[PDB]
């Protein structure tokens, strides 16, 4: 009977070894875990083969997950959302000058100077007391796609940078897509 | 040291236990036959083979509905679905059909020969055919040893026969591909020397193994009335654990 | 016989705990160790499809695996580091001193003879002792790139080598780079 | 536990060495990992381990 409760008790240390092995080395389950995610969204005409908890990329790195796939029949355009990131894609305290003493530059520089009025930069000033409530990496012209990894793989998301000046907030919605291309789509393209 | 020399005592005797069980098999194969023994082997056709059809007639079809339904969907995502027939046949002839209707003959015509001799040996009908002057080796022994060698591999072709059917069933007829295209890509792919004569091959090892444990369980038993259900459960675990040995060792031969 | 009982029976007790420590070993848990491997890393501009424990070729053998993948939301650049061998990528001691003299007859030739100063061998003296501390089989002029292993393998790291008077050390940075090929680039990069 | 240890293994050794035969013709020996766990985790771990 204390030979009998030993090995109970070694059959619970090695079932729980194994439910390790199956959880945390077999499957994707210790690799999701967003530390202070935000939600954004974005607005497609093709998400054929998009599945929930998909990846999101911005130069190969996974930044987000996807959440959530709904029509919206008044429009008739998928809307899909998606959560990012803090670290990864949010700036800090010294990124934050390093952009705010540049968009005050790419602003008043040589050329958008003598645009506005001759009022000084306390309106220069305004655009940077916009910016660090809640700024994102991403900007206002990047564009995001549906894109596919290897030829067989599965679908995920792609954000795409360029250009730019001003930056999107938390929670706004990117506003430049482009949805999946399947077998007829490349075939049109060619012709 | 007192459990390690308990451990050591029990692998010794088991150890022991195969000697005795080589030398009983070489006494069965290398001998004459005798008079009214081919009729003793037609009536334990009928306890081990016509008992045994109705538990592999239906697990085969199950086993064969599950083959079609699965490998539908992952053939349809390469654009391979024409293939259908070819997954379907080739999995069970040289895995799944020697296999798994080796782990139910263990189970059902295995279990119930080592309890037939069994009781055979307590209420003493062996011993008292001994003093009348015949073996029981022969009598006894002998006709039930044939009959499972024979009866296994005829249930392996039934049990591939079906799950083949099985699986055209729940993939033609239920799920929409071409029937044309199902046999016409099994008639090109599958070959009956290595693909057909290589299943049989692997059943006629499991049968001589399976009824072997089976046989000399009952023989070497314990007569006590729960010596012989210890025994019952010895030829489950030992003709499953030798099924699957020799599967991997036949697989690497004949497919490697 | 217990003296043969106490044999077998301790025989088979060090055979089922060796089995043990040999299926944790080929487990990927506890061990999974190389050969006093080093650290480099190197900064791409598209990794797209490149895992952490991926693999890492120079002639298509390979000789390390991927550690970590980091984004820099600032400049929008990958930083890949990864962990190579010291058996396949230093020289133990006899090729120390052939790559010593080669690359030291070659920047010692009549090219160098004129240009640098006739006061010579007093560089020779100040590079020597620069190359036997920390040297790899990486020269200066390298680069590495993100290979897909066929058409459908899976994404991994290739390092070409090339040239190369000096070399680089354990630690360094590979500067010359070129990121993946998405396929959606691809065909457009066509038309 | 001693019939399901040795039998899951012999189980996963036939896997191994059938899958690999299998992938190899179409360039995917990568995928040999995905296709002998996702074998047993969702067919054969479940029905063999209830036969024995
Ligand atoms: C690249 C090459 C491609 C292949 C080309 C072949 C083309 C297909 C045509 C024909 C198929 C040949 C495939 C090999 C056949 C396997 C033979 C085998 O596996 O032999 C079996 C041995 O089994 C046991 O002992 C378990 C012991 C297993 C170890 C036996 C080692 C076998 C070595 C000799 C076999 C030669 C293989 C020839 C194939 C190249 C015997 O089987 P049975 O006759 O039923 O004996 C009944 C038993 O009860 C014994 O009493
Ligand atoms: C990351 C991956 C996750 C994987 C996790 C790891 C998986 C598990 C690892 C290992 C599991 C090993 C299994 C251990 C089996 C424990 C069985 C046991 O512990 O049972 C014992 C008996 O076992 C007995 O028969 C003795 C049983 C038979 C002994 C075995 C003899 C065969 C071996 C010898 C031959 C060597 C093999 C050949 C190799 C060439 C108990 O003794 P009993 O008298 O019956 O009961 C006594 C009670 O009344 C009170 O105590
Ligand atoms: C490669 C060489 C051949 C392969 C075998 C290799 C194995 C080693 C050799 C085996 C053959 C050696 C010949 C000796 C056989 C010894 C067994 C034996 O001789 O058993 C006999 C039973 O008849 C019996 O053959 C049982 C009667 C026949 C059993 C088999 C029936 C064959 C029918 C199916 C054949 C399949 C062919 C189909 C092909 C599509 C005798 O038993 P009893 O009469 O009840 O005894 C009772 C008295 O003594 C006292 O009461
Ligand atoms: C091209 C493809 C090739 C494929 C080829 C075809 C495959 C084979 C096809 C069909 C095989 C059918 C299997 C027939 C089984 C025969 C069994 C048999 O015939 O055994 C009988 C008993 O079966 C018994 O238990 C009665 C056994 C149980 C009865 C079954 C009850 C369950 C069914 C009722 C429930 C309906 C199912 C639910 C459906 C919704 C024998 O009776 P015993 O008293 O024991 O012995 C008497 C002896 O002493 C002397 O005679
Ligand atoms: C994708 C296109 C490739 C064909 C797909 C397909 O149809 O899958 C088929 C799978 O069946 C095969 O043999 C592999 C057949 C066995 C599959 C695995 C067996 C399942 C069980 C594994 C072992 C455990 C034993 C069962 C436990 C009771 C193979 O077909 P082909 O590759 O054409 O030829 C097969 C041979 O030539 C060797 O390759
Ligand atoms: C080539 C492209 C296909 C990938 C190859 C592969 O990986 O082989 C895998 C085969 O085993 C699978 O998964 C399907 C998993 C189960 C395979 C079939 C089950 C084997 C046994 C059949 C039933 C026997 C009954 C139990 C045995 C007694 C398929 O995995 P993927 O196709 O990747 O998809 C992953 C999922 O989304 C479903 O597809």
């Amino acid at each position: 009977s204390r030979t009998s409760e030993l090995a109970v008790g070694i059959f619970v240390i090695i079932f729980g070894i194994a439910l390790f092995f199956l959880a945390m080395k077999v499957s994707g389950l210790v690799g999701t875990n967003l530390s202070d995610g935000y939600t954004m969204k974005a607005q497609f005409d093709n998400v054929n083969g998009l599945k929930p908890r998909a990846k999101v990329t911005m130069s190969g790195v996974t930044i987000g997950r996807v959440d959530s796939i709904t029509l919206d029949p008044v429009t008739r355009l998928a809307t899909v959302t998606f959560d990012l990131d803090g670290k990864l894609t949010s700036f800090n305290a010294e990124q934050l000058k390093e952009v705010q003493k540049n968009a005050l530059d790419e602003l008043r520089y040589s050329s958008d100077y003598t645009q506005a009025t001759p009022a000084q930069q306390k309106t220069m000033e305004q655009q940077l007391i916009s910016n660090m409530n809640s700024i994102t990496s991403i900007d206002e012209d990047a564009y995001i796609m549906v894109a596919t990894n290897g030829l067989l793989g599965e679908k995920y998301l792609k954000i795409v940078p360029g250009g730019g000046l001003n930056y999107l907030k938390r929670g706004d919605t990117i506003s430049n897509t482009q949805g999946t291309m399947d077998l007829e789509d490349l075939i049109s393209k060619f012709i | 040291m007192n459990t390690i020399a308990w451990l050591g005592r029990l692998v010794i005797e088991r150890i022991r236990g195969i000697g005795v069980a080589a030398l009983m098999l070489l006494q069965i194969i290398f001998s004459l036959p005798s008079a009214g023994g081919f009729g003793r082997f037609v009536y334990q056709m009928h306890r081990v083979g016509v008992m045994s059809l109705l538990i592999i007639t239906v697990s085969g079809l199950f086993i064969g509905l599950v083959l079609g339904l699965q490998g539908y969907s992952i053939l349809v995502n390469v654009g391979s679905e024409s293939m259908l027939g070819t997954m379907v046949s080739l999995t069970l002839l040289r895995e799944l059909a020697p296999v798994v209707a080796a782990l139910l003959f263990a189970g059902r015509a295995g279990s119930a020969l080592t309890a037939e001799i069994g009781s055979m040996k307590q209420s003493e009908q062996l011993a008292s055919m001994e003093m009348i002057g015949v073996d029981p080796l022969k009598q006894i022994v002998s006709p039930r040893l044939w009959a499972g060698i024979v009866s296994l591999p005829m249930l392996t072709v039934i049990f591939a026969a079906i799950g083949i059917v099985g699986g055209k069933l729940v993939g033609v007829d239920f799920l929409g591909v071409d029937e044309g295209s199902f046999w016409s890509g099994m008639q090109n792919n599958v070959q009956f020397g290595h693909d057909v004569v290589n299943g049989i091959i692997k059943s006629i090892v499991f049968a001589l193994l399976c009824t072997w444990i089976a046989v000399f369980q009952g023989y070497a038993c314990d007569p006590t009335p729960e010596g012989i259900a210890t025994a019952m459960t010895r030829t489950v675990v030992y003709s499953s654990l030798c099924v699957l040995g020799f599967d991997f060792v036949l697989t690497a031969v004949m497919f490697g």
